[PDB]
C-alpha cells in the first residue's frame, strides 16, 4: 500500500486552500496541498470585479467601516447567514487586503486629482485629496453605497492567487497537482485523511493527516450554463457528503450572473468599470426601464436577472441554435479619455464572440455563477466530521446566506483561509490521532476495486450523455425561477439519472491518464450534489435571496428562517436526507426586515423579529447615551470570536 | 591552474561564494567583437566599391589608406597590420559566438524542426546567422590571410587580377551574401538584444529597425554586386601575357 | 460554418509499452465562433474519449490550454477555427515540457520549479503590520508592476523558444520576466547583485539568444523584448 | 520537415518507438572522414617532400599527378577536382568533430582544470586535438582554396615562389605542426577507440601504438621541416624581377 | 513532523537485509531499505573465503 503522511492536508489549491496552507506551514506543521490542476490555474484566477474590504481610503469610500460592510452583507444574505461569522469576516477583510499588499499584490492606487462620470446621476466629478494619494483604491462594485471593492486593474483574482501560491512555494508547502481526492478516510466520527487518485499514473494513494481541510470551490458545472471553470464540479462537496456524516448547507442557494456571454458563459465585465452597457431585446428595445423605471439597468443584479428572464418569457428574446438570449450593447460608449487603464472587454468579444463591442451587440443570458451552499461548518470552519475543515466557496461557513454580496466571495476565500487556517492549525497541533492500517487498507482497496469495476463494467450507458442530460435538467428546472411542479420532475429525473450512471461503460480500459475513467466516477458524484440542490429547492417552500419559488413568492421568516442541512447516511439511498437548523433571532445583531432590494413588504414577519428588534433599539439608545462607542455597542448586541492573531482593530485614514 | 580556479571548478562557485562574472564578460566581448566587425564591413564595402568612381580614385584611397603622410612612398606593411588586427577579432568573435551553435544531433534535429514549424522570422534569421557564420570559417580566412600577406597587390588592376585570373570571384561571390546576411541581421539583433533604442515604444522601434535592416542590406548587396562586376570586367580585359598585373608597379608597386 | 474541418492530432502514450507516436485525423463540421476548445470537447464526447488535453477556464485567463496549433504555441481556448483558410488544423503538445499524453504536458511543475529558482516572492527584512495603513505606492509604479505580473504561466514563450528547446536548463523568457517583475517592485529589497546570483550565468539571461519568438507569441503581450534587454544591460555590469 | 521528423523531435523516439540510429551513423562518419584525412596527409607529406629528390623528380610527380596519360600536356584541372574533394571531407570532418568541443565557460574552465590536475597523457593529447583542430579552421582553409584555384602554380620554383615571395611560410610552418599533431594523435586514438588491433593483450597493443605514434610523428615533422627549408631556400634564391616564377612555364605552364 | 510509511521496513543493506527486501517487495508489499552507506559497500562485500552449501 502507498501512504503519504502530513500534519495538515489541504484539498484544493485555490485562494482558500493556499492561504490555509500558509497558516499551517508557517507554524512548522508539515502540509500538503492537493489539486486537480496547477494551483495558479484555479477558478480564483478569473476574478476581475475585485475584493470587498472596508478600507475607507478613497473619497467614495470615506467613512466606511466594519459596521457598514456588516450591514450590506447581512441584508444581502436576506437574513440567511450566521451573523457572527459575517462579523468575523468584515473585521478581518481589511487585514487580508493589507497582508496581500505586503506580499506584492499590485493593488491599483489612488492619485490626487479629479475624475468624471462613474455615477448614476447628479454628481459626476470626484476629488481625491492629497492625503489619500498612494493608498489602495476602490471601485463601485456589488451595489454597496460605500465603494469598497479593491482591485489590481483588470486581473484581481489572478494577482491574488499568484501571490498566495508564491508564498506557499517560499515556505516549502508541498504542492501536488494532477492529484484527485475521491474519498475521505474516517472512523468513529473522525476524519483521518483522503484516498487520492493520481490522475497521471492512476495510483490510488492514502494521504493521512491529523487534520483535513476541503477548499475545493463551487459546483457550478452541474448546470449547463455557468461562468465557472470546467473543474468546478463539486467533487469535494461530494466526498464530504459520501462520508454519511458531514453535512451540506443550503445547496439550493445558487447565485446567477445577469450578463455572461451567451452561450460560452465567458464573463463580460461590461457595464462595470464604467456604467453604460444597455440591455436590449429582440426588437433592439431597451427594456430595463419598463420594469425598473428608477434604477433601470443599474438595479440590483439580483433584480436584473429576474427581469431578463421575465422579458424572455414574454416572448421578446432572441432565438438562436443554443437557446434564447438577450443583447448587451456597450457601443453607446466605445471611447473616453485616459489617465489610467481601461481596455479589455473588447478582446473577450473579439476573441470569442468574434466581434468589436464598439460596433455590434453581445449576446447574453443569466447563468450560474456562485455557490453559497457547501460543506456545513461551525464558525471555526470544522464540519460535523471531526478533523474535517472547509473554507472558501466549497464551504457554507455561512456569511452569505441566500445571496452573496458582489466582491465578498474572493474576499471570503482569503479571509476564511486566514481564520479557518488558524483554527485548523490549532486542531492539527493539539489533536492526536489513531491511524489504523486496517481502516486505511479498507478505504484504499475499496477505491481500487471501484476503479476496477468501472473499467470492467459491461454497462451500456454513456457517461457523457448522462452528464449532459443532468446539466439540462438543472438549467431548465433549478434556475432563477422555480416552482414545485417542475422541481418535482427534475428531482425525479435526477434520481433516475443517478441510477443509470451506475450502468455506465467506457471504451478506454487503462487505469492511467484516462479522461473517460475520470468522468465515470465524477458524474455519479455530481448527480448526488445536484440532487441535494434540487430536492433542497423543492422542500424549501418560500422565496429567499437567490431562491425564487413562483408558488411561494414571499420570504417566510416564521417557518423558514433556517438552514437546509443535507446528508447521505445510507450509501444505498437515492435521495438526500434533509434536516433544518433554525436561526436564533436573539443571536442576531440585526433583526430580519427589508433586504434592500426587490419588492417591498414581501416577507412573512416573525413575531420574534419584532421582539428582538425593539430590544436592539433599546440596548443601543441606552449605551449610546452613556457615550459608549460602536465597538462596545456591537459587543453588547452580539459578541463573536476571533483567533488571537486577528482580534486587533483596523486602522483607517483619520482615526 | 590556480587555487581559485580549482575552487571554482569543484565548488561551482567563487572563493567568495558567488557566481562567476566570466559569463557576463564573455557575453559582452562576443557582442563587442560582433559590433566591430559589423561596422567594419560597412566601411569596407565603401572603400572596396571606390573602383566604381574610377581607377584613379580607387588608386587614391588605396595609397592614402593607412599611413601615407609619414611616407608618401607607400609602406603596404600597414595594411598587413590592419588585416592582422581584423583577423584577430574575426577569430575571437568566431571563438565566442561558436558557443551558441546547436552542438549535437538532438539540438540540431530539434531546432530545425522547430524553425520549420514556427515560420517565425527572427528565429529563422538566427539559423542564417549560424549557417553563414559557419561558412565564413573557411571563406573569410582565405581572403583575410591573402590581404595580410600581399597588401601590395591591392589596386584597380591588381585586385582585378586576383578576382578573375586567380579565380577568387567564386569565393567573393559566396562570401558577399554570407557576410552581408550575417552582419546586417547581427547588427539588428544586437540592437534588440541590448535595447539601445527601445525608448517608450519598443515595438515601433523594433519594427523600424527591421525595416532599416532590409533597406540597408538591400543597398549593400546591390552595391557590392556592382563592385563585383567592376573588378570582374577589368579582370576579363587583362590579356597581355607580358603585363605583370598582380604586382603592377606605379611609384610604390601596385 | 458548415465547412468540413480536418483536425490532425499528435497521439502518444509514453506510459503504454505498445504506444507509438502517430497522428490521428478527425473530421468536424465548423460552426460559428467555434474554438479549438469546442473542437476537442466534441471529439472527446463523440469521436474519441481517449485523447488527453488540458482545459480549465476556457476564457484565455488561466494558461492551461497551451499547445502547438499549426506550428505556433497558442491558447486553444482563444483560437478560432475560422482563422484557418485551409480548414486543416494540426495540434501538437507544447514542446520543451515533459509530455504526459497526447496534447497534455506538465507545464505547472516546471513553472513551480522556475518560481523557486528565481525566488518568485517578496523579499523584505521587516514584516509590515496588517492592522495598520498600507505603505504608500505611486500609482504609476503599481501599474508597471501589474503589467509584468500579468503573466499567466501558459508556457507558450518557453515552447516558442528555440534556445530552451535545445538547452533544457535555460530559465526561459517567463523566468527573466519574473525577475524584472520583482526588480521594479519597491516592496522587494533585493539588489542587482542578488539577482545576478540567480540568473547571472549561461543558463540565465546570458543564455538568451534574442530569438524573440517569446515576445511575438505571448498571448498576454508582455513587453518581453525590452524587459529582457533591460535585464541584460543590468546584469552585464554587476562586477 | 517530414512527419517522421516531427514525431521524433516531439517524442524523442522513432515512429517505431526506437532510438534513432543517426547518432551511430554520425559517429561512424566522423571517424571515417578523420581516417581519410589522416592517411591522406601521410601521402601528402611524401609527394610534397619530393623536392628533396631534385627539382626534376618533383616536377615529375607533379606532372604525372592526377591524369597525365589521358593527356601528356597537363590539365591541372584534375588537381582542382582533387583539392575540391579533400576540401569537402575537411569541412564534413570539421562539422562532425565540432560537436566534441567544450562549448561553454563551465565546460571549458572545468575541463582545463581537470587536464592540469590529472597530468594524464591521453587526456592532454585530446586537448591538443581540439586546439589544433580549431586553428586549422583558418589555416587549412587558406591552403586548400589556393590549391584548388591555382593548381598550375605547383612546382619546384612555382611553389617556392608562394612559399617565400607570397609569404605562405608562416602559415605552412604553423600548419605543419598543427595537422601533424592532430593527425597522428587522431590516428592513434582512432585505433584504441575502435580496437582494431586489441587482440589478446590490448594493453601491450596500446603501448606499442603509442610508441609507434611518437616515432611516426617524429619522422614526419623532421621530414616536413626539411621539405620546408627546401622550398624556402629556392624561394630566397629567386631574385630576377623579369622571371615569372609563379606561373613559370615549361611545356604546360608550371 | 516528518513521517514515511511502508509495509515492510528493513534496517540494513547487507546480504540479509537486501534479500529480505526482495522477499517482501516481490509480493507487492511496499518496502524501504535503510542503510548508513550505499548498500553495495556493506561488509558482506569483503567475503573472499566463500559460501557453504552441500551441492
Ligand atoms: C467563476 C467566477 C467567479 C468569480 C468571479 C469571476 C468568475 C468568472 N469574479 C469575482 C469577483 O470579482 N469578486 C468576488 O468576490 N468573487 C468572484 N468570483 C467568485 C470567486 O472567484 C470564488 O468564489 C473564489 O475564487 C473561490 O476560491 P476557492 O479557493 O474556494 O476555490 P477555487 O479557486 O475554485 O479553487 C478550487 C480548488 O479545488 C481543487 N479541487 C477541486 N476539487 C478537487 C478534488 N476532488 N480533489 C483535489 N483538488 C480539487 C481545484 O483544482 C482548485 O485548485
Ligand atoms: C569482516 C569479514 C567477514 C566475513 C569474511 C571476510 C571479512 C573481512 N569472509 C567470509 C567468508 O568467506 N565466508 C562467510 O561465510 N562469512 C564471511 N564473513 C562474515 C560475513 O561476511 C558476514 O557475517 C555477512 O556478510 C553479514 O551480512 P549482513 O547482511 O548481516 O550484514 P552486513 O553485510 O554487515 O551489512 C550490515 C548493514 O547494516 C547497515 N547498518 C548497520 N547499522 C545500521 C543503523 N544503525 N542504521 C541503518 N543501517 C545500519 C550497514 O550500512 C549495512 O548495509
Ligand atoms: C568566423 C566566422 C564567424 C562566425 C563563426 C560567426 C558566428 C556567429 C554566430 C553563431 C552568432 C550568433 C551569436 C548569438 O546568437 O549569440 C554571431 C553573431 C554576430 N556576428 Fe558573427 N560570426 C563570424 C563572422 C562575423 C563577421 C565577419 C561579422 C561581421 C559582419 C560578424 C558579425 C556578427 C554580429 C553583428 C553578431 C551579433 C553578436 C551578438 O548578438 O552579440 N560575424 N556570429
Ligand atoms: C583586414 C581588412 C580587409 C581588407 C584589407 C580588405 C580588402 C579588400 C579588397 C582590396 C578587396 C578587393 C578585391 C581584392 O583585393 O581581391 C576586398 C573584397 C572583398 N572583401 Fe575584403 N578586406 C578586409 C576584410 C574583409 C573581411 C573581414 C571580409 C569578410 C569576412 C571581407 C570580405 C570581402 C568580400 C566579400 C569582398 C568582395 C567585394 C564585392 O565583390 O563587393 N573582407 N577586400
Ligand atoms: C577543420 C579542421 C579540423 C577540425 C575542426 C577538427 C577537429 C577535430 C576534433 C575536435 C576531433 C576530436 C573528435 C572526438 O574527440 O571525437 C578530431 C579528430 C580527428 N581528426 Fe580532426 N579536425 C580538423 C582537421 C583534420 C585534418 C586535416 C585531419 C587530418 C590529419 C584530421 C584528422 C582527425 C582524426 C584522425 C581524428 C580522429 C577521429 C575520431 O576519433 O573519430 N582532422 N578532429
Ligand atoms: C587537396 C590536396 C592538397 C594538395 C593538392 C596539396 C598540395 C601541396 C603542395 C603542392 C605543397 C607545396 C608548397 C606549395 O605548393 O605552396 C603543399 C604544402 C603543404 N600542405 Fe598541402 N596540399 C593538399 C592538402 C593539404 C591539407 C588538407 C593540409 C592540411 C590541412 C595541407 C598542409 C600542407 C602543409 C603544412 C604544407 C607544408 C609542407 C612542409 O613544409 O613540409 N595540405 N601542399
Ligand atoms: C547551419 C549551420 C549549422 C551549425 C553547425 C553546428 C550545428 C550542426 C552540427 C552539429 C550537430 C550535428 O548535426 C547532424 O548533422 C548531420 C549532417 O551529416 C544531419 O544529417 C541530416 O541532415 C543532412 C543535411 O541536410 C542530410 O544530408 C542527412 O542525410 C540527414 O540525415 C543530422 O540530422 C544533424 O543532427
Ligand atoms: C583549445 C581549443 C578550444 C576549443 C574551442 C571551443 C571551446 C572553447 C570556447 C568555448 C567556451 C568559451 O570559453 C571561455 O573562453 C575565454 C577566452 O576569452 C576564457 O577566458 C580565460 O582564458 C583566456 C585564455 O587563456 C584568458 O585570456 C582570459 O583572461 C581568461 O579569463 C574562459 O575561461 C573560457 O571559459
Ligand atoms: O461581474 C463580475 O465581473 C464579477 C462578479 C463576482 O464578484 O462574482
Ligand atoms: S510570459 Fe507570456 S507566453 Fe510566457 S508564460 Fe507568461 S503569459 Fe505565457
Ligand atoms: S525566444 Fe528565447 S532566446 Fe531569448 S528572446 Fe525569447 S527567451
Ligand atoms: S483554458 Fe484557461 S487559458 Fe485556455
Ligand atoms: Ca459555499
Amino acid at each position: 500500500m502507498k501512504v503519504q503522511y502530513c500534519d495538515s492536508l489541504v484539498i484544493g489549491g485555490g485562494l482558500a486552500g493556499l492561504r490555509a496552507a500558509v497558516a499551517t506551514q508557517q507554524k512548522g506543521l508539515s502540509t500538503i496541498v492537493l489539486s486537480l490542476i496547477p494551483v495558479k490555474r484555479s477558478h480564483s484566477a478569473a476574478a476581475q470585479g475585485g475584493m470587498q474590504a472596508s478600507l475607507g481610503n478613497s473619497k467614495m469610500s470615506d467613512g466606511d467601516n466594519e459596521d457598514l460592510h456588516f450591514m450590506d452583507t447581512v441584508k444581502g444574505s436576506d437574513w440567511g447567514c450566521d451573523q457572527k461569522v459575517a462579523r468575523m469576516f468584515v473585521n478581518t477583510a481589511p487585514k487580508a487586503i493589507r497582508e496581500l499588499a505586503a506580499w506584492g499584490v499590485p493593488w491599483t492606487r489612488i492619485h490626487k486629482g479629479d475624475r468624471m462620470a462613474i455615477i448614476n446621476a447628479q454628481k459626476t466629478t470626484i476629488t481625491e485629496e492629497d492625503f489619500r494619494h498612494g493608498l489602495i483604491h476602490s471601485r463601485d462594485f456589488g451595489g454597496t453605497k460605500k465603494w469598497r471593492t479593491c482591485y489590481t486593474a483588470d486581473a484581481t483574482g489572478h494577482t491574488m492567487l499568484f501571490a498566495v501560491a508564491n508564498e506557499c512555494l517560499k515556505l516549502g508547502v508541498s504542492i501536488q497537482d494532477r492529484k484527485e481526492a475521491i474519498a475521505l478516510i474516517h472512523q468513529d466520527g473522525k476524519c483521518y485523511g483522503a484516498v487520492v487518485r493520481d490522475l497521471v499514473t492512476g495510483d490510488i494513494i492514502a494521504y493521512v493527516a491529523k487534520g483535513t481541510l476541503i477548499a475545493t470551490g463551487g459546483y457550478g458545472r452541474i448546470y449547463k450554463n455557468t461562468t465557472n471553470a470546467v473543474v468546478c464540479e463539486g467533487t469535494g462537496t461530494a466526498i464530504a457528503l459520501e462520508t454519511g456524516i458531514a453535512q451540506l448547507g443550503n445547496m439550493e442557494a445558487v447565485q446567477f450572473h445577469p450578463t455572461p456571454l451567451f452561450p460560452s458563459g465567458i464573463l463580460l465585465t461590461e457595464g462595470c468599470r464604467g456604467d453604460g452597457g444597455i440591455l436590449r431585446d429582440v426588437d433592439g428595445h431597451r427594456f430595463m426601464p419598463d420594469y425598473e423605471p428608477e434604477k433601470k439597468e443599474l438595479a440590483s443584479r439580483d433584480v436584473v436577472s429576474r427581469r431578463m428572464i421575465e422579458h424572455i418569457r414574454k416572448g421578446k428574446g432572441v432565438q438562436s441554435p443554443y437557446g434564447q438570449h438577450l443583447w448587451l450593447d456597450i457601443s453607446i460608449l466605445g471611447r473616453k479619455h485616459i489617465e489610467t487603464n481601461l481596455r479589455d472587454v473588447q478582446e473577450i468579444c473579439e476573441y470569442f464572440a468574434g466581434i468589436d463591442p464598439a460596433e455590434k451587440w453581445a449576446p447574453v443570458l443569466p447563468m450560474q455563477h456562485y455557490s453559497m451552499g457547501g460543506i456545513r461548518t461551525d464558525y471555526r470552519g470544522e464540519a460535523k466530521l471531526k478533523g474535517l475543515f472547509s473554507a472558501g466557496e466549497a464551504a457554507c461557513w455561512d456569511m452569505h446566506g441566500f445571496n452573496r454580496l458582489g466582491g465578498n466571495s474572493v474576499s471570503e476565500a482569503v479571509v476564511a483561509g486566514m481564520i479557518v487556517g488558524e483554527y485548523f492549525a490549532e486542531h492539527c497541533a493539539n489533536t492526536q490521532v489513531d491511524l489504523e492500517t486496517k481502516t486505511l487498507e479498507k478505504f484504499v482497496k475499496g477505491q481500487e476495486a471501484y476503479m476496477k469495476s468501472l473499467v470492467e463494467s459491461k454497462g451500456t450507458e454513456d457517461v457523457f450523455k448522462i452528464k449532459n442530460r443532468m446539466k439540462d435538467v438543472m438549467d431548465d428546472n433549478v434556475g432563477i425561477f422555480r416552482d414545485g411542479p417542475h422541481l418535482e420532475k427534475s428531482v425525479k429525473e435526477l434520481e433516475e439519472l443517478y441510477k443509470k450512471s451506475k450502468n455506465v461503460g467506457i471504451k478506454n480500459k487503462r487505469l492511467h491518464a484516462n479522461p473517460e475513467l475520470e468522468e465515470a466516477y465524477r458524474v455519479p458524484m455530481m448527480l448526488k450534489v445536484a440532487l441535494c440542490v434540487a430536492k433542497g429547492a423543492l422542500d424549501r417552500t418560500e422565496s429567499r435571496g437567490a431562491h425564487n419559488r413562483e408558488d411561494y413568492p414571499k420570504r417566510d421568516d416564521i417557518n423558514w428562517l433556517n438552514r437546509t442541512l443535507a446528508s447521505w447516511p445510507n450509501p444505498e439511498q437515492t435521495l438526500p436526507t434533509l434536516e433544518y437548523e433554525a436561526l436564533d433571532v436573539n443571536e442576531m445583531e440585526i433583526a430580519p426586515r427589508y433586504r434592500g432590494y426587490g419588492a417591498k413588504g414581501n416577507y412573512i414577519e416573525n413575531p420574534l423579529s419584532v421582539k428582538r428588534q425593539e430590544e436592539i433599539d433599546k440596548i443601543q439608545s441606552e449605551l449610546e447615551a452613556a457615550g459608549k462607542d460602536r465597538h462596545a455597542i456591537q459587543e453588547a448586541l452580539m459578541p463573536y470570536e476571533l483567533p488571537a492573531k486577528y482580534k486587533a482593530r483596523n486602522e483607517r485614514l483619520g482615526d | 591552474m590556480t587555487n581559485e580556479s580549482i575552487l571554482e571548478s569543484y565548488s561551482g562557485v567563487t572563493p567568495e561564494r558567488k557566481k562567476s562574472r566570466m559569463p557576463a564578460k564573455l557575453d559582452w566581448w562576443q557582442s563587442a567583437t560582433g559590433l566591430f566587425l559589423g561596422l567594419f564591413m560597412i566601411g569596407h564595402m565603401f572603400f572596396v566599391s571606390t573602383i566604381l568612381l574610377g581607377d584613379n580614385v580607387m588608386l587614391w584611397v588605396t595609397k592614402k589608406f593607412e599611413l601615407d603622410f609619414i611616407f608618401e612612398g607607400g609602406k603596404p606593411i600597414v595594411v598587413s597590420f590592419l588585416a592582422a588586427f581584423v583577423f584577430a577579432v574575426f577569430i575571437a568573435h568566431a571563438f565566442l559566438a561558436m558557443r551558441k551553435f546547436p552542438i549535437n544531433y538532438r539540438q540540431y534535429l530539434t531546432f530545425k524542426t522547430h524553425k520549420d514549424l514556427m515560420r517565425h522570422g527572427d528565429t529563422t534569421l538566427w539559423w542564417i546567422q549560424a549557417m553563414t557564420g559557419f561558412a565564413m570559417f573557411f571563406l573569410g580566412s582565405v581572403h583575410l590571410y591573402i590581404m595580410m600577406t600581399q597588401p601590395q597587390t591591392i589596386g584597380p588592376v591588381s585586385s582585378s587580377f586576383r578576382m578573375v585570373s586567380e579565380w577568387m570571384w567564386p569565393l567573393y561571390l559566396v562570401l558577399l551574401f554570407a557576410v552581408e546576411l550575417h552582419g546586417s541581421v547581427g547588427l539588428y539583433r544586437l540592437a534588440v538584444k541590448w535595447g539601445w533604442f527601445d525608448g517608450e515604444t519598443p515595438d515601433k522601434t523594433r519594427a523600424n529597425l527591421k525595416k532599416l535592416k532590409t533597406l540597408m542590406s538591400a543597398f549593400l548587396i546591390v552595391l557590392g554586386l556592382l563592385t563585383f562586376g567592376a573588378y570582374v570586367k577589368k579582370g576579363l580585359e587583362q590579356t597581355d601575357p607580358n603585363i605583370d598585373y598582380k604586382y603592377f608597379d606605379y611609384k610604390r608597386t601596385h | 460554418m458548415g465547412r468540413m474541418l480536418t483536425i490532425r492530432v499528435f497521439k502518444y502514450d509514453p506510459q503504454s509499452a505498445v504506444s507509438k507516436p502517430h497522428f490521428q485525423e478527425y473530421k468536424i463540421e465548423e460552426a460559428p465562433s467555434m474554438t479549438i476548445f469546442i473542437v476537442l470537447n466534441m471529439i472527446r464526447e463523440t469521436y474519441d474519449p481517449d485523447l488527453n488535453f488540458d482545459f480549465v477556464c476556457r476564457a484565455g485567463i488561466c494558461g492551461s490550454c497551451g499547445m502547438m496549433i499549426n506550428g505556433r504555441p497558442s491558447l486553444a481556448c482563444r483560437t478560432l477555427t475560422k482563422d484557418f483558410e485551409d480548414g486543416v488544423i494540426t495540434l501538437l503538445p507544447l514542446p520543451a515540457f515533459k509530455l504526459i499524453k497526447d496534447l497534455s504536458v506538465d507545464t505547472g511543475n516546471w513553472f513551480n520549479g522556475m518560481s523557486q529558482r528565481v525566488e518568485s516572492w517578496i523579499h523584505a527584512q521587516k514584516e509590515h503590520d496588517i492592522s495598520k495603513l498600507e505603505e504608500r505606492i505611486e500609482p504609476e509604479v503599481a501599474q508597471e508592476v501589474f503589467e509584468l505580473d500579468r503573466c499567466i504561466e501558459c508556457g507558450c514563450c518557453i515552447a516558442a523558444c528555440g534556445t530552451k528547446i535545445m538547452r533544457e536548463d535555460f530559465v526561459g523568457a517567463a523566468g527573466l520576466n519574473r525577475v524584472v517583475r520583482f526588480m521594479i517592485d519597491p516592496h522587494d529589497e533585493r539588489t542587482d547583485e542578488d539577482y545576478y546570483e540567480l540568473i547571472g550565468d549561461d543558463d540565465g539571461v546570458f543564455g538568451c539568444m534574442t530569438l524573440l519568438a517569446c515576445h511575438d507569441v505571448c498571448p498576454k503581450n508582455l513587453p518581453l523584448q525590452s524587459k529582457i534587454a533591460y535585464l541584460r544591460r543590468k546584469m552585464v555590469s554587476v562586477n
